[PDB]
RNA sequence: AGGACCGAACCGACUAAUGUUGAAAAAUUAGCGGAUGACUUGUGGCUGGGGGUGAAAGGCCAAUCAAACCGGGAGAUAGCU
RNA sequence: GCUCGCCGGAAGACCAAGGGUUCCUGUCCAACGUUAAUCGGGGCAGGGUGAGUCGACCCCUAAGGCGAGGCCGAAAGGCGUAGUCGAUGGGAAACAGGUUAAUAUUCCUGUACUUGGUGUUACUGCGAAGGGGGGACGGAGAAGGCUAUGUUGGCCGGGCGACGGUUGUCCCGGUUUAAGCGUGUAGGCUGGUUUUCCAGGCAAAUCCGGAAAAUCAAGGCUGAGGCGUGAUGACGAGGCACUACGGUGCUGAAGCAACAAAUGCCCUGCUUCCAGGAAAAGCCUCUAAGCAUCAGGUAACAUCAAAUCGUACCCCAAACCGACACAGGUGGUCAGGUAGAGAAUACCAAGGCGCUUGAGAGAACUCGGGUGAAGGAACUAGGCAAAAUGGUGCCGUAACUUCGGGAGAAGGCACGCUGAUAUGUAGGUGAGGUCCCUCGCGGAUGGAGCUGAAAUCAGUCGAAGAUACCAGCUGGCUGCAACUGUUUAUUAAAAACACAGCACUGUGCAAACACGAAAGUGGACGUAUACGGUGUGACGCCUGCCCGGUGCCGGAAGGUUAAUU
RNA sequence: AAUUCCUUGUCGGGUAAGUUCCGACCUGCACGAAUGGCGUAAUGAUGGCCAGGCUGUCUCCACCCGAGACUCAGUGAAAUU
């Protein structure tokens, strides 16, 4: 049965990439609370 | 001509189909044809606007000569055409100068007909005139409504128009609907009528054939649910209500016209 | 010639048995329907929650849908256990 | 190591996506492996990925995204022009052999090719963000000509049989070779060259398009395969010597023909139909502004340059998506033998595996199967399940019907092997020879050799000859829906939803209508034979009566009635 | 009647025996003409009924071939309380 979560790098860049959370005012707030919180890990670029 | 398939199966016993050997058998003109990329019914916001559209076999649009302004220059028609994106034919026509171009197929036009526009052009058909100098009472098609902009009315398959009087620098025309609208007497008009009259009597015979022109299916709407469409459900076949559009319109006689910024060019609208 | 006929790949899911702390949070075995078309499939794109899409079942929208998920107002209110 | 069993249109081989050292070698067995473990995709250490030609980057664009100014919007922001990004598409070049424990079209040997820069020589009209050509395109069907590949014969090497026979019409194995370069065939398309003139291609133009003459018909383009060369080479079954019995040096015979034949190639072709079938650049041409003893352009030779990143391994699976070493899911490429219409099915080749608990016993009962006396639906809500029918050719076939169907209706007969007709027939393929020629990959004639149906007659074996796998039960009456299709992913596939057809009604174009505070966009680059909404639902015969109520469409005398004054 | 409460309406057909099925009758509780009426060849993994063939469905079960169940060695769960 196929299952919900099928891989693909290209869009997983340009779904949750660094460069697409800064292309919108809602994208960088999401940064700027993960910044604050310490997060490790930002996005999912690597 | 209008030809009847025989019943080898179902989905052809119905199927009526016109055939027209006069058209061409090849290729179009490739430097009068542009890309046409379909829509779905949808708008730059990405949401359907208009139902019923989808699919459908891929199309070339051919740019077409709705204003016909080259005067002084005759031209010889060369051969008749198949055009997808209308129901009327189109015919390719060559000038004395080596100028190519498309127009719309009149009644009686063959290959090597002559064909003209001008005031001083003569009164048959395939010639374009300003309605100033074209005789009260005569047949029309490809009428301008604004000098200069080019044909909007009567460009159906066997659609005209005519011209019932001159009163100044207005003549009064009948349209095919019935209504009675009058436009400047500077307008050009084609003589003729357009040939594709056999069009109205083709029958698609089945399912597949109109999926073929892009049209996707109608769901009534009484055999929806009360979330989804005014007449909604119910344990059965109820419909107990007037009928209505979806967003609530009556759509049994309610008129819709509130435009009111011409409100001169109608007489007799219809009926 | 054909939304034509028989029938593999491929796409579906009518019947029975098994399984039901299963091999599997819907499958296996034996039969079954379509199979040049309103067909099927790879890659990418567009439509966002009182909104979308829907050959229309209140179906589907990340194992969740008569109003998705996450955070906040919030220690909502509970004449009831 | 010797046997046995299983897959073989995969359970074999090569990739993309995804994963990220799982790859190779040495060493270790606590934990991990549903048991043990000396073993492992486990622990630890070391080693391994070599490119001008493969891919990415790069040049070009589709859907779509972003978007200087701009338009619009309380703020945030929305749309969009010039532009700039975006493959799943277009665009230059390498083949065979050898080699490592682990990589190679990347290394080695042999033999090739492509695009640029600089320089020399000779001959010269060069020049763009512009014009034209080209690139450039659908479905179905029909053959003909070929190749991959297979079979047999010939040839070369080896063999004479664990048990009767086996020096022959006997047995086993091999019989292989590329890109490139030259030739330009089967076949497809198009009439050529010359001169003058012209409201067109945003200006120009020798180019494209158009018009009028003259002179010849042989001109050109495209094009699988074959042949030659590449190759006095490489490869090569088997021998002879090192020899830790893990492997390398040296040497090495034959290397031809016939027939059969693709879903691959000629073919982006040809024929035909209606639903009428991307874009841009590279590339080939034409000139403008400009520059001409320069600069640039064409050809030959020499020389230099072609960077950077990916390359291990799995990839229908124990390495990816399912919490698992999980009977599930996952796109493309390659396609051997016998029988067969076949990529079905049965047994096999190359190759790969026996699925990570075993050993005994032979109770009830459960699961998956085989057979059955006499009866044959008496079972049961119901023939549920099971049994049964099953192929090819010929004969034959009802009611009804929209004349196509119903129909494979129903039903009946014949099927193996051997010999002859005919030492292998009809047919297919086609050598040598003879003659001719525009002598060439030519034509006519010619028939050797090879290959090979079906039918009839006679004989013969068994209980049974479509013997296995494979492979329709059939007929009569009737409700509903015309039909093919669609639907509750995960208890409902239907009489429900679509449907062609029919009717009413709205809409004259800045259309009605829909998404949007707006701009704007869809409808549509459409124009009443068009488009939207609603009901009905092929076709045939038909569709009666009622306008009081509600809605919708018209009408003006009167009464009543808002803000305002 | 996919519509009929009374109801297994009444008569005929089929069966040794038919609340279902088919054909008529009309007392249509409560059919009816595009939320269409009545017919209709072909089609259907659609509803009801009757025959031929066929059989372990059954009278009524018997035997046999395999995988578990049982014994030995290794590893080693769960609901509940």
């Amino acid at each position: 049965m196929k299952r919900t979560f099928q891989p693909s790098v290209l869009k997983r860049n340009r779904s949750h990439g660094f460069r697409a959370r800064m292309a919108t005012k809602n994208g960088r707030q999401v940064l700027a609370r993960r910044r604050a919180k310490g997060r490790a890990r930002l996005t999912v670029s690597k | 001509a209008v030809v009847k398939c025989k019943p080898t199966s179902p989905g052809r016993r119905h199927v009526v189909k016109v055939v027209n050997p006069e058209l061409h058998k090849g290729k179009p003109f490739a430097p009068l044809l542009e890309k046409n990329s379909k829509s779905g019914g949808r708008n730059n916001n990405g949401r359907i606007t208009t139902r019923h559209i989808g699919g459908g076999h891929k199309q070339a649009y051919r740019i077409v000569d709705f204003k016909r302004n080259k005067d002084g220059i005759p031209a010889v028609v060369e051969r008749l055409e198949y055009d997808p994106n209308r129901s009327a034919n189109i015919a390719l026509v060559l000038y004395k100068d080596g100028e190519r171009r498309y127009i719309l197929a009149p009644k009686g036009l063959k290959a090597g007909d002559q064909i003209q526009s001008g005031v001083d052009a003569a009164i048959k058909p395939g010639n374009t005139l300003p309605m100033r100098n074209i005789p009260v009472g005569s047949t029309v098609h490809n009428v301008e409504m604004k000098p200069g902009k080019g044909g909007q009315l009567a460009r159906s398959a066997g659609t005209y128009v005519q011209i019932v009087a001159r009163d100044g620098a207005y003549v009064t025309l009948r349209l095919r609907s019935g209504e009675m609208r009058k436009v400047e007497a500077d307008c050009r008009a084609t003589l003729g009528e357009v040939g594709n009259a056999e069009h109205m009597l083709r029958v698609l015979g089945k399912a597949g054939a109109a999926r073929w022109r892009g049209v996707r299916p109608t769901v009534r709407g009484t055999a929806m649910n009360p979330v989804d469409h005014p007449h909604g459900g119910g344990e059965g076949r109820n419909f107990g209500k007037h009928p209505v559009t979806p967003w609530g319109v009556q759509t049994k006689g309610k008129k819709t016209r509130s435009n009111k910024r011409t409100d001169k060019f109608i007489v007799r609208r219809r009926s």
